[PDB]
């Protein structure tokens, strides 16, 4: 098995950052993509590839900044000058394959919340 | 001494190679290329599982208490079944190169009937030496002792060269293109991530490659000792002999055990056709 | 010819077929039916009769016992508990069956999986009586006028002729012919009241299995009279009165029967046949 | 495997009178229970003949069957504009003796009471 272990959302008010991290923990045989997507909720906010390619939403680019440690099998994403249109839940993704024979999977976390203040 | 195990191994390969073979013909659902070879293999691995009573028969009495006609019989099965066997793990491990390494091409060098084109071709082959053991292939008093042998029959060199061509051209030169097949396959499912396009091709490719390689795997293993013991045999311990020869019917008869632990759809139809 | 082969299938079927049913009626909770434990009872019995499948294979060519006592004590025994074990369940089976359409109110606290292998115990204790008497009596001893070792119980000699035809009626009356008696009126005062009642029990589910079960039953009870009425009138007809081969062949119907039942009840239960193709193939 | 006929809606003034028959046919072992849905129950009958009837059917309509010609018949009386819907046949039916019990339905027969006299 695989789980996306997520820390960083919460409460806070505008203007200020944040940081959120996502650990894939488990049997990994090889990551591939890793990302966070905030109607239908799921939207593209920063998704970075294993080898350093990155892609931001049309709002997030230029406050948020993704970052990937291919050794720890953790993303990070520092979100700078958050404002009240940024409040949402959070998703974070990866695609992974346990092993050589075995199908290639979508993980999603639990989800984290983050609720600017204005 | 117990004996049921060997008329154990005569029945399951005799009705699982029967019904891997019915199934893939009634249910249209599993008529793929990959399927083809396998209906071709355990065509060969049921007539060769019809000459176990023969086997066990001469291993009581010491002699060969059936004619000259059902030794040429059995004599012909038995080369059919040696090359077509390795011929079709060869053209799988080459057909599972050309799904996974060559995916644009494969759109239209993969098709079911180009299956049985390559699969009639492929006895076209085998029989063919199949043809040679019948002429061969013959009844004979040994010397000293009064026991009928049946074997192939002029000079003890040619049974020396023979013996050494089929090891070459049955055996090293076929795994030969097996380890090269898979070891460019391993590198690409490695190094890529989605191998087809879909997440479902990519699923099947893997899912059915690692069950070749399995279905290889265990023929080489109880096809080694066999062929490397009629080789040391030829440079000139019969207590291992029947080990070797229990070895490869075992492999007859745990290929269609193999495809249902290792493919899905056989394992489905092995259901909805023994328990409704 | 290849004889010495299908002889063998049934011994591996009768082998592992009991075993599989004996193994998933333990490990599996779904599959601890009030009937299933009694069919586990039942694939016991088969299961140790399918081990003297050899031994009677041996006697058939060689035409002499050739092992020891402790073998022939072994398995005369091991016979008698299955003569004894299998028509006691059997006759239980169909009487459960009774009590389960011709008394449904009273069934809801009389029957339940620990009643049912409490009566299984029941049955093999009763069947001990002769069961562990055949390890006692069980000897060999050597033909009089054929130079051959036979194994079968020894009885007192000063009226030997007396105690068996006595004892041989009574197998065939009350291990043959009360047991089936019973199950021919179960099954009469069931199939009429299924013949007009319109729900035995309060949910068409409860209704629909306990039709279906009770079918199952008496097909399983009409294999057994078929395969086993052959031998039990020739025990009997050789008893009040030469080259018969009779004797092999209703010994071959018996054998088939303790093969037949794991089969069975994979095929006319949608229960074992859901279990097994779960266990099997697990998809 | 069973197949019903019905017979005897349309359109009827208030007060007037209608009759409907359902006629259960097929393969089938015995037939158990009878009756008329609307889906609300409006009558029904057993194969002994013991009648149960809705509420909202104050003593207007009554059922009787032919067990030999497995046919019922719903001789609806004193009729309302209230009681304009389809109504359903039903039939229980055991296919055979250790077979389920299962019902079938039929297509239905539409009544329509309308305005007076
Ligand atoms: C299933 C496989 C393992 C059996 C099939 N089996 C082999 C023995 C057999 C041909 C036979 C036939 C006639 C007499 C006799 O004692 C034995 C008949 C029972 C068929 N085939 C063989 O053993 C192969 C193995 C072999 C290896 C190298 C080589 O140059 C030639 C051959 C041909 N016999
Ligand atoms: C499969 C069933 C039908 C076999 C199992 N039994 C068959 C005969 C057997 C007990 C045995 C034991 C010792 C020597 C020998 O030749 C045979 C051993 C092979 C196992 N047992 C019997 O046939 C039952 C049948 C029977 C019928 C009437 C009667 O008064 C007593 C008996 C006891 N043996
Ligand atoms: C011992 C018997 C089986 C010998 C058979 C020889 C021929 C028919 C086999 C042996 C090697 C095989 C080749 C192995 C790999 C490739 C490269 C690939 O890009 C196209 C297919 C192709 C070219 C295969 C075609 C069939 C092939 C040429």
């Amino acid at each position: 098995q695989v789980q996306l272990q997520e820390s960083g959302g919460g409460l806070v008010q505008a203007g200020e950052s944040l940081r959120l991290s996502c650990a894939a923990s488990g049997t990994i045989f090889r990551l591939y993509d890793m990302g966070w997507y905030r109607g239908n909720q799921r939207e593209l906010v920063a998704s970075i590839t294993s080898g350093g390619s990155t892609k931001y939403g049309d709002s997030v680019k230029g406050r948020f900044t993704i970052s990937r440690d291919n050794a720890k099998n953790t993303v990070y994403l520092q979100m700078s000058s958050l404002k009240p249109e940024d409040t949402a839940v959070y998703y974070c993704n990866a695609e992974y394959r346990t092993g050589i024979w075995e199908e290639l999977l979508d993980g999603w976390g639990q989800g984290t919340q983050v609720t600017v203040s204005s | 001494i117990i004996t049921a195990v060997y008329s154990v191994v005569f029945v399951v390969g005799l009705v699982g190679n029967s019904l891997v073979m019915f199934v893939i013909i009634r249910y249209t659902k599993m008529k793929t290329a990959t399927n083809i070879y396998i209906f071709n293999l355990a065509l060969a691995d049921a007539l060769v599982t019809t000459t176990m009573p023969f086997q066990s028969t001469v291993y009581l009495m010491n002699s060969w208490p059936f004619g000259d006609v059902l030794c040429k019989i059995v004599l012909s099965i038995d080369y059919y079944n040696m090359f077509t066997s390795i011929f079709t793990l060869t053209m799988m491990s080459v057909d599972r190169y050309i799904a996974v390494c060559h995916p644009v091409k494969a759109l239209d060098f993969r098709t079911p009937l180009k299956a049985k084109i390559i699969n009639i071709c492929i006895w076209l082959l085998s029989s063919s030496v199949g043809i040679s053991a019948i002429v061969l292939g013959g009844t004979k008093v040994r010397e000293d002792v009064d026991v009928i042998e049946c074997s192939l029959q002029d000079y003890s060199w040619w049974d020396l060269f023979m013996k050494i061509c089929v090891f070459i051209f049955a055996f090293v030169i076929p795994v030969l293109i097996i380890i090269v097949c898979y070891t460019l396959m391993i590198l690409r499912l490695k190094s890529v991530r989605l191998l087809s396009g879909s997440r479902e091709k990519d699923r099947n490719l893997r899912r059915i490659t690692r069950l070749v390689l399995v279905v290889v795997a265990v023929f080489v293993v109880c096809w080694t000792p066999i062929h490397i013991f009629i080789l040391v045999e030829a440079l000139g311990a019969l207590s291992s002999y029947y080990f070797c020869i229990a070895l490869g019917y075992t492999n007859s008869s745990l290929n269609p055990i193999l495809y249902a632990f290792l493919d899905e759809n056989f394992k489905r139809c092995f259901r909805d056709f023994c328990f409704p």
